[PDB]
């Protein structure tokens, strides 16, 4: 399927992913497309922050899903 | 732009409050607000109440407000004076943000403290060394001060 | 090259027949303690013909040679006195980003025009006699002196958060939820009053078809219209000596260099007004750090200062009166982290975490690598 991720700067990135794709796989795709390391990526869907070790289907991510990427530190 | 906006924010808070965090002007001064925050139940601050002072600058909403604590807390990101270094209140601020989002962000931060920004280095070191002792100290401080 | 072109411009400017000094001497005596009072008593009454003669400055009860150093010290004291925010003439743009600008409250005085004409005469005298002040204004001030149009980007120097909010309004659409309208609330001496950007401006909401006009009016009112009479008096005093046709061959940076000289960051003051956590004044990672800061170029020192504190501008009295997010927060050095990790910076507290490295070479390499993305000056 295809998903769209909007960054805190408003940039929209399209990803060809699958429901069975792991969070690590999508983070690796985002790193390849933008250079953001997977540990630094903070993805939120439906108010739930994506975490490593799980899959998109674990977050009920479906066709044409919209995600929010917040590349931010703390402090 | 600096008074109609504040009146609108107060009216909105008076319609659908989050039922936990409250905010209101101190007497009659729309640029000085008091806020009450309930301790989250999933963090060792459970059962505690906290007080905040909010100052709205004259450049509101183009410039973020200034928030300070009033009751002490064993938190890495809350110094003795209560000053908070938060990204929303200094860096990631846009005119669309209301004053309820700041309170929600603070009530969320009271559950996920950041040790990497050790505003009190002793507390962050205790967090990074002994989590159980860290949470025990946090609960002791909440029992001592919050009520 | 910037430096050669600037030197050519300076030579051409000072070679003009309308900017030539005379041969007679003008003795100017001021007491060291009451520098501002005597300076305003003497300068604000001199004639234009008198101010074009050679300037000889002698502090009272302080007899000595090398009058050049005496004049430089006098101008340093006067520039740190008149431009001091405590005197209610100028003010910092923001507490945590020290940039001088004309204070809108200065109109409270019954006659601010005389004082601002005195300030203009002081600046014109400094430029005319090849003497440097030591203040750091904001770029919009210099652009106003040269009479250049001011745009939205100029708000970046004044206030970063304000510029970010204005840019947000420019980019994203504005709904009716945001209670924004053509009016600015100004709080002077406690009392808050409303100023209309346009007539009947407090009853006109800013839709998506008006936000451009709203941004234009806000920028013009923040940068220009709030300081009309005061800056007009200041520029009259300045142009009294230096004709405008001479100032208008520079730009917003060459004029800054001409006024305040080549900007530099002192290291002795930095060392004297810093504090250490878990570090002592005789530790290796401190002596090596101060040696590196001693033998470094001004651009890299400014880059490090911006990396640590957050801005490359300093208060009017050095590192002593330094401010942070909360309040007075002097530059701090702390021992935090592992050897491999680069030095880290907490900008809201002016704090620099330098791990315990092993040798000067490693410290220099790590510190120069960690500040590459930061640009200063």
């Amino acid at each position: 399927m295809q998903i769209f991720v909007k960054t805190l700067t408003g940039k929209t990135i399209t990803l060809e992913v699958e429901s069975s794709d792991t969070i690590d796989n999508v983070k690796s795709k985002i790193q390849d497309k933008e250079g953001i390391p997977p540990d630094q990526q903070r993805l939120i869907f439906a108010g739930k922050q994506l975490e490593d070790g799980r899959t998109l289907s674990d977050y009920n991510i479906q066709k044409e899903s919209t995600l929010h990427l917040v590349l931010r530190l703390r402090g | 732009m600096a008074l109609k906006r504040i009146n609108r924010e107060l009216a909105d808070l008076g319609k659908d409050p989050p039922s936990s965090s409250s905010a209101g002007p101190v007497g009659d001064d729309l640029f000085h607000w008091q806020a009450t925050i309930m301790g989250p139940a999933d963090s060792p601050y459970a059962g505690g109440v906290f007080f905040l002072s909010i100052h709205f600058p004259t450049d509101y909403p183009f410039k973020p407000p200034k928030v300070n604590f009033t009751t002490r807390i064993y938190h890495p990101n809350i110094n003795s004076n209560g000053s908070i270094c938060l990204d929303i209140l200094r860096d990631q601020w846009s005119p669309a943000l209301t004053i309820s989002k700041v309170l929600l962000s603070i009530s969320s931060l009271l559950t996920d403290p950041n040790p990497d920004d050790p505003l009190v280095p002793e507390i962050a070191h205790v967090y990074k060394t002994d989590r159980s002792r860290y949470e025990l100290s946090a609960r002791e401080w909440t029992r001592k001060y919050a009520i | 090259s910037h430096m050669d072109e600037y030197q050519r411009k300076i030579a051409y400017m000072y070679d003009r027949p309308e900017m030539a000094v005379n041969d007679a001497q003008l003795q100017l005596k001021v007491s060291r303690a009451t520098t501002f009072e005597d300076a305003y008593d003497i300068i604000s009454k001199l004639s234009v013909s008198d101010m074009k003669k050679k300037l000889l400055i002698r502090f009272r009860n302080e007899d000595g040679l090398d009058y050049g150093g005496v004049s430089r010290e006098f101008f340093y004291i006067l520039s740190h006195a008149i431009f001091n925010p405590g005197y209610s003439l100028f003010e910092y743009a923001t507490d945590d980003n020290y940039g001088l600008q004309i204070s809108p409250l200065s109109s409270v005085n019954p006659d601010f025009r005389s004082y601002f004409r005195f300030v203009g005469r002081v600046m014109g005298l400094a430029i005319y006699h090849r003497r440097y002040l030591d203040v750091q204004f904001v770029l919009p001030f210099y652009k106003r002196i040269l009479q250049k149009p001011l745009c939205l980007e100029d708000v970046k120097d004044v206030d970063e958060v304000y510029y970010e909010s204005l840019k947000w309004i420019k980019n994203n659409d504005v709904d009716e939820s945001l209670c924004l309208n053509f009016s600015v609330e100004e709080n002077r001496f406690g009392e808050s009053v409303t100023v209309d950007l346009i007539p009947n401006g407090r009853n006109i909401a800013v839709n998506n078809q008006n936000k451009m006009n709203y941004l234009k009016a806000l920028t013009e009112h923040k940068l220009v219209t709030s300081t009309e009479e005061q800056f007009n008096a200041l520029k009259g005093g300045l142009n009294e000596l230096i004709p405008d046709s001479v100032l208008q061959i520079f730009n917003e940076n060459e004029l800054d260099t001409l006024l305040n000289g080549k900007r530099d960051i002192d290291v002795q003051d930095w060392k004297r007004f810093t504090d250490y956590r878990s570090y002592t004044e005789t530790d290796d990672i401190v002596i090596w750090f101060w040696e590196l800061l001693s033998e470094w170029s001004p651009e890299k020192k400014a880059k490090l200062l911006q990396f640590a504190t957050g801005t490359s501008r300093l208060p009017l009295s050095g590192f002593k009166d330094m401010h942070g997010s909360d309040g007075p927060r002097k530059f701090t050095i702390e021992k935090v982290g592992h050897i491999s990790q680069l030095p880290k910076a907490h900008t809201c507290f002016n704090r620099l975490d330098i791990p315990p490295y092993n040798s000067k070479e490693e410290l220099e390499q790590k510190l120069t690598i960690a500040i590459q993305e930061t640009a200063g000056f």
